[PDB]
């Protein structure tokens, strides 16, 4: 029997369901006993829908739709567990137990709508470990996962040794845990199995009057222990959100999820009998999204197209210079010189010329930002991550920036900090914003008019550098004085978000990682490539060095990027 | 509470079937 | 493949305590072979861990070692012997051993103890422990012999920091293949890692789990300040209480009381403080306890003035039963801490005292045979398991906060309701305890135990007694008794106990409610149909009638006899009495609760089918007298059935009649002292009071469901 039990679960359902029916379980040896309840979106006709499609491929269905009320009079809102919700579920549950059990049927898995049950094989995995009590351990965005190695005595989430090692699955193995919630197989054919119940407390029961603990307590009594697998990846959950959080907030949560699946797994394709709703994208109030992609990265190009449609963003595509295609006589037609003297500090090349294609790729995003007067223009590369809640975060601190007025010129919202010391000084009245210091990683900025047209006047072309290393001179945070010494115009006011909204897709000496930058050949000559060194691609990724004490306490936080129950 | 316990107990033999 | 017979072990114990017991026991469990060093020599060394010391285990082990020179096929570890239990079998321990193959290995600790600068010296370490410490090791006698044949220092010298200097040395380390268990593989130290150890049980026997690590230790050495940890620890592994066999060493090292000689004396002590309710039962029931009267040694100290009459009631009885008796009044002017602890030494100066047997005001022993039990154990130190009715107070604890306090263990809920039985050890207990002469004599020679302190006198009993090194041990095998509750007890009344009825419902009924009522209850006769629809059950015992005779007369205010009234709101009495009403008495609301607990029940299965909540509104107590006023004019009561219960003897103080039912020729004669009548008064039963003639008649009746 799949069990599902849905409450205001419609932007959910479309991939959840897809991925229940792309279970490879006989449908005539599978049922559903879905119930639906306190719905205050369409999400009972979504479910009818689905359930009229599918009802004639599985042995039985049994519906019991409740369209109204559509809350609790005790409830302060969408995201509140009142004590009449909490008992409300408790009862369904125990419900659900009951026609598990009066069909006789084998096994019960309480699927909650927002479990994004993604591997197939998940049942039959789980059925062949011959547990009384066995969750799938399911992965999401945080440490939060669907189980606890630890209780106190009041049922609230201790921390213990073991959880760190199993949740990076350093250690594979089924393991004895005090609770699992969310996704988890009863086997009713266990005789011990018959004492478990949800609804009646524990005449014994003690502690604190919640679903998930009532339940751990009568396991407890039952002498049945509560085991958890995290021998594969089975699927990934949304964390949950704070009480007074939307139901916007959770559609947004759940979007999120959707684009760490598309991280590192194919789409997750929605079932073929339920509709989509359609998407509107805006360009978030910006004047333009710029895309760089080179010509030959069409994965990577897809994908982002396809977290931008997700998340509604409408951009530009820019095309790009591939230097590593560029001649001699191509550079010298544009008038490209390097820096005299100039010498990559990590390793003693002069450049590559993917660093010159980026750079003059850059370089003509700007010319294009001043031809055009954009007054505000985001660029992209292509292997960004989304934060929760990005566009919405972005879009509330751009208009503080504008509304409390800034004459800044290339604040930072993702980037590898080189300088590790003291805290940057928050800049005053503007919240989560701090001055920038010397940084790697220029995925991704913001840039005004202003900035762009100080940019163009400082002739770069002449004086080439990677954008990383005439970024910090622009500055005039660079370390090295000289090349500060080979420029005159130093008037970027530079800041940066403390809470950056974007990191790599893939760090040095992650797997899939390769850098069309990075492995390209000289700028002059043929036979002089340089391969990625595993040993010399130093900075990885600059966080592992950031677990030290730079402070960074005293810049103005905004109310989103608030998340996580009591597993955190 | 310090070291907390470990109570395992065998599982349950198989129910009877059906009729 | 290593055999196990190349492997000894060696210890250093200059006593016999009761660690040292459990050591050799957990040894001896899987057959190991121990070698003991030092014993009954003089502690040359100091305090155990307080600053320094540990310079004589080297000594005592360098003369030893002489004899094992040059046996290289054998294998020698050398360990503490007095807060260590050994949890594993001599083949994965030589396995392991294998596996690491190393030359010596030490168990490794997370701090660094003798000094602090010598930390940067120690090569790096991934995950574990990186420091060195001295609990113990594994290694070839050759190499043992190399690294300790260059001890030369006093005996008073510090150990710990001789190995580190000597393991700091990198060409000696290489040269020797000195080497750390960092992953916690063998040994487990219990300081610093409290957090990653587990109970993982069995069938048969117990285990320890490092849950950081995911590793079985197999030696445990609890040294630091974790020895309450540890000696928690000590009640399960290796074979304390599995699930498959009960209780281990629990059973067994029993002194059976033979040879008929007289048992051994006891000096008994009762401290009556905090004024405890229903003193005069504990006070008869000192009696009848199963040991001979001139074996048993009484020394009653009292501290409360209202408890005098009492106490001086009970004297004579003592006076005659018990071979010595003395008392202590309230007038000395004495704090408790002062009278236990010259109790003691009245017993510890006196060599005829074998078990100084204390025993609170407040522990009813239900059990009349705890003495036996208890010194058939021969334990140190014992106490018997009592919990108040109903709840989780119990008499010890589980473990202690850094407070000192107390805090709440794991198995305390399981201990509180007999779901594990044996004998546990734990860190407090208090109310009754059973302590060896000996340990008093030549164990705890000093006076002050009680006193000294602000802290209280049983805690500071009880810390003096844990520094000492001696184990308080507490049994449940059996039932033994409850705690009664002195939260409150008010004394502004003749008999203040009448309204324990709240506090301690079980001997409130066992001192008040009739014998017979339970009997009759589950139904083997008793009661008595003496016309239809008329019921005879006894309720109440004499002490119920003679004391509420005597607080109504304390009242002594007999209003009623006037046709109208103040008391009803209607103003206009159907027919009057002389009554006192328990409102004025203020002991409505026990009386209530009383109908609610002992006569519901009584009537629903005397009329199946009838579901009863008890309420009652008037009540009250109605006095005949041949010339206050005569008996009722026939009439009916305004309830659907009425309580009426006597109060006094008929004929010893009174002469009259019962009740007189019309309409079936109906007359009860011979009312009983405590016994009831129960029969509806609105529409079947006209019924009508007979005179009485000579004497006093006291009579309470209910209205109950109107
Ligand atoms: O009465 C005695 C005689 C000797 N020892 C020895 O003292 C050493 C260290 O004492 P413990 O292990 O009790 O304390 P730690 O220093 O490990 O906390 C051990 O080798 C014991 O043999 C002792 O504790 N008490
Ligand atoms: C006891 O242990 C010894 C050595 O430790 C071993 O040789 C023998 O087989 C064991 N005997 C028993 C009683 O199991
Ligand atoms: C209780 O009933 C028994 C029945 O045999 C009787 O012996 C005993 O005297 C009764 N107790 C009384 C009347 O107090
Ligand atoms: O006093 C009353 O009215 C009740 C007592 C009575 O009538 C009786 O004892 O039968
Ligand atoms: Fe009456
Ligand atoms: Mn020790």
């Amino acid at each position: 029997l799949i069990a599902l039990l849905a409450r205001n679960a419609a932007h959910a359902l479309p991939t959840t369901l897809g991925a229940l029916e792309r279970l490879r379980h006989p449908r005539e040896r599978t049922a559903l006993w879905v119930a639906t309840d306190h719905n205050m979106d369409n999400t009972s006709t979504v479910l009818r829908e689905w359930l009229v499609a599918v009802k004639s491929l599985y042995h039985s269905v049994e519906w019991r739709p409740a369209e109204e009320p559509r809350s609790y009079p005790d409830e302060e809102g969408p995201k509140h567990w009142s004590d009449s919700r909490y008992e409300h579920v408790m009862k369904l549950r125990q419900a659900a137990l009951k026609s598990a059990r009066d069909m006789w049927a084998d096994y019960i898995l309480f699927v909650d709508a927002d479990n994004l049950i993604l591997n197939p094989d998940t049942l039959s995995l789980l059925i062949a470990e011959n547990k009384t009590v066995v969750a799938p351990m399911l992965d999401s965005r945080a440490a939060y996962s669907n189980f606890w190695c630890g209780m106190t005595s009041q049922g609230y989430y201790k921390r213990t040794p073991a959880y760190i090692p199993i949740r990076k699955r350093d250690r594979r193995g089924c393991f004895a845990v005090p609770m699992v919630h969310s996704t988890f197989l009863i086997d009713l054919r266990k005789a011990a199995s018959r004492n478990l119940a949800f609804y009646p407390p524990h005449p014994d029961y003690t502690w604190s009057f919640d679903d998930i603990i009532v339940f751990a307590f009568s396991c407890k009594q039952a002498e049945v222990q509560m085991y958890v697998c995290n021998k594969e990846e089975y699927g990934f959950l949304p964390v949950p959100l704070r009480a007074h959080s939307t139901l916007q907030d959770e559609a947004e949560s759940f979007m999120h999820v959707q684009l760490e699946v598309m991280v590192k797994h194919p789409p997750a394709e929605p079932s073929r009998f339920i509709s989509a709703p359609t998407k509107t994208p805006d360009k978030m109030g910006f004047d333009e999204v710029f895309m760089i992609n080179l010509r030959r990265r069409q994965d990577r190009r897809e994908r982002m197209l396809r977290a931008l449609q997700a998340q509604e963003i409408e951009c530009r595509l820019v095309e790009a210079v591939d230097g590593k295609a560029m001649n001699t006589s191509q550079v010298e037609a544009l008038g490209i010189q390097m820096l005299p003297g100039y010498r990559d500090p990590y390793h003693g090349r002069p450049l590559t010329k993917g660093e010159l294609g980026c750079f003059l790729s850059h370089y003509n995003i700007w010319k294009e930002v001043v031809d055009r007067g954009l007054q505000k223009s985001l660029v992209f590369e292509d292997d960004l991550r989304f934060e929760i809640f990005f566009k919405r975060r972005l879009m509330n601190l751009m208009r503080d920036v504008e509304r409390e007025g800034l004459d800044w010129d290339l604040i930072y919202v993702g980037r590898k900090r080189m300088q590790v010391e003291h805290p940057e000084k928050a800049v005053p009245r503007v919240r989560n914003l701090v001055e920038a210091d010397y940084s790697y990683w220029t995925l991704a900025y913001v840039i005004s008019l202003q900035g762009a047209r100080k940019l163009l006047a400082a002739e770069p072309l002449s004086k080439m550098l990677p954008v990383d290393e005439f970024l910090p001179v622009m500055f005039d945070k660079h370390p090295v004085s000289e090349y500060k010494a080979h420029f005159s115009l130093r008037n970027l006011h530079a800041f940066s978000v403390e809470p950056l909204l974007i990191y790599p897709t893939h760090y040095t000496g992650d797997d899939g990682y390769v850098s069309d930058t990075e492995t390209s050949v000289v700028w002059n000559n043929e036979h002089v490539k340089t391969d990625w060194d595993r040993a010399k691609s130093q900075k990885m990724r600059e966080q592992q060095a950031l677990s030290r004490e730079a402070k960074n306490s005293d810049v103005l936080q905004s109310p989103l990027d608030s998340a996580a129950r009591d597993e955190l | 509470a310090y070291f907390p316990e470990e109570r395992w107990s065998p599982e349950s033999p198989l129910q009877a079937p059906r009729v | 493949p290593v055999n196990p017979e190349k492997l000894l072990v060696i210890t250093v114990a200059t006593a016999e305590t009761e660690g040292y017991l459990r050591f050799l026991r957990s040894a001896e469990f899987f057959n190991y072979t121990v070698r003991t060093l030092g014993l009954g020599e003089e502690w040359r060394g100091g305090d155990v861990a307080r600053t320094v010391g540990g310079g004589q285990k080297v000594r005592w082990l360098k003369k030893e070692m002489e004899k094992y020179a040059d046996r290289e096929d054998m294998i020698i570890m050398f360990v503490d012997s007095y807060d260590v239990i050994l949890a594993g079998s001599p083949t994965e321990l030589l396995k392991k051993f294998v596996q690491s193959g190393s030359r010596l290995l030490f168990s490794a600790e997370s701090f660094c103890w003798p000094e602090w600068g010598l930390a940067e010296q120690y090569p790096e370490v991934g995950t574990g422990k990186r420091f060195l410490n001295s609990g113990g090791f594994i290694g070839f006698a050759t190499t043992i012999h190399q690294i300790v044949r260059q001890w030369k220092y006093k005996d008073d010298d510090d150990d710990q920091l001789f190995y580190t200097r000597l393991y700091l040395d990198p060409g000696l380390r290489e040269k020797l293949s000195l080497n750390l268990d960092h992953k916690s593989r063998i040994f487990q130290n219990l300081n610093g890692a409290l957090d990653e150890v587990v109970l993982k049980f069995d069938r048969n026997r117990v285990r320890i789990r490092n849950v950081a690590y995911d590793t079985l230790p197999i030696v445990v050495h609890g040294n630091g300040p974790t020895k309450l940890q540890l000696n928690y620890l000590g009640n399960y592994v290796p074979n304390g209480w599995t699930p498959e066999g009960g209780c281990g060493f629990c059973n067994q090292d029993r002194r059976t009381l033979p040879g008929g000689q007289p048992p051994p004396r006891v000096f008994l002590a009762v401290f009556v403080e905090q004024p405890t309710p229903f003193l005069p039962r504990f006070l008869q029931r000192l009696l009848l306890l199963d040991y001979p009267p001139d074996r048993v040694t009484l020394f009653l100290h009292n501290n409360e003035v209202f408890h005098e009459p009492h106490i001086a009631d009970s004297w004579p009885q003592l006076q005659d039963h018990f071979s010595a008796v003395k008392l202590v009044g309230p007038e000395e002017a004495l704090s408790p801490g002062e009278a236990r602890d010259m109790a003691m030494d009245l017993c510890r100066q006196d060599p005829e005292c074998e078990f100084y047997f204390s025993l609170d005001a407040d522990a009813v022993l239900t059990n009349l045979q705890t003495l036996r039990i208890l010194i058939e154990e021969n334990r140190k130190v014992i106490a018997p398991m009592l919990s108040r009715h109903g709840k989780l107070w119990s008499n010890f604890w589980g473990a202690l906060s850094p407070d000192e306090y107390y805090a709440r263990s794991e198995d305390y809920v399981e201990l509180v309701q007999r779901k594990r039985v044996g004998v546990w050890n734990v860190p407090y207990i208090s109310q009754a305890y059973v302590i060896r002469g000996d340990t008093l004599r030549m164990e705890l020679p000093q006076r002050d135990v009680f006193s000294g302190s602000d802290t209280d006198p049983d805690m500071a009993f009880c810390k003096s007694f844990r520094d000492k090194g001696i184990f308080l041990h507490l049994s449940n095998q059996h039932e033994f008794g409850r705690l009664l509750a002195t939260s409150r007890y008010d004394t502004e009344h003749l008999h203040p106990d009448l309204w324990q009825i709240f506090d301690n419902p079980v001997d409130w009924k066992e001192q008040y409610i009739h014998e017979n009522y339970s009997r009759a209850l589950e139904g083997e006769g008793i009661v008595e149909q003496p016309c239809p629809d008329v019921y005879w059950f006894p309720l109440l015992s004499e002490q119920m009638c003679d004391e509420l005779v005597a607080e109504m007369e304390h009242y002594g205010q007999w209003s009623g006899g006037r046709h109208e009234d103040s008391r009803l709101a209607g103003g206009y009495e159907n027919v009057p009495t002389v009554d006192i009403h328990m409102k004025q008495v203020g002991y409505e609301d026990q009386w209530l609760q009383l109908l609610r607990t002992y006569v519901g029940p009584m009537t629903e299965s005397l009329f199946p089918g009838y579901h009863t909540k008890a309420r009652a509104v008037m009540n009250f107590v109605v006095r005949y007298r041949p010339d206050e006023q005569p008996s009722l004019r026939p009439h009916h009561d305004s309830s659907t059935f009425t309580l009426n219960v006597a109060l006094n003897h008929k004929g010893l103080d009174y002469e009259g009649g019962g009740c007189r039912f019309l309409r079936y020729d109906c007359v009860i004669s011979s009312p009983r002292k405590g016994w009831a009548l129960l029969h509806p008064g609105r529409l079947t039963h006209y019924h009508e009071g007979l005179p009485t003639t000579w004497g006093t008649r006291y009579i309470m009746v209910s209205f109950v469901d109107p």
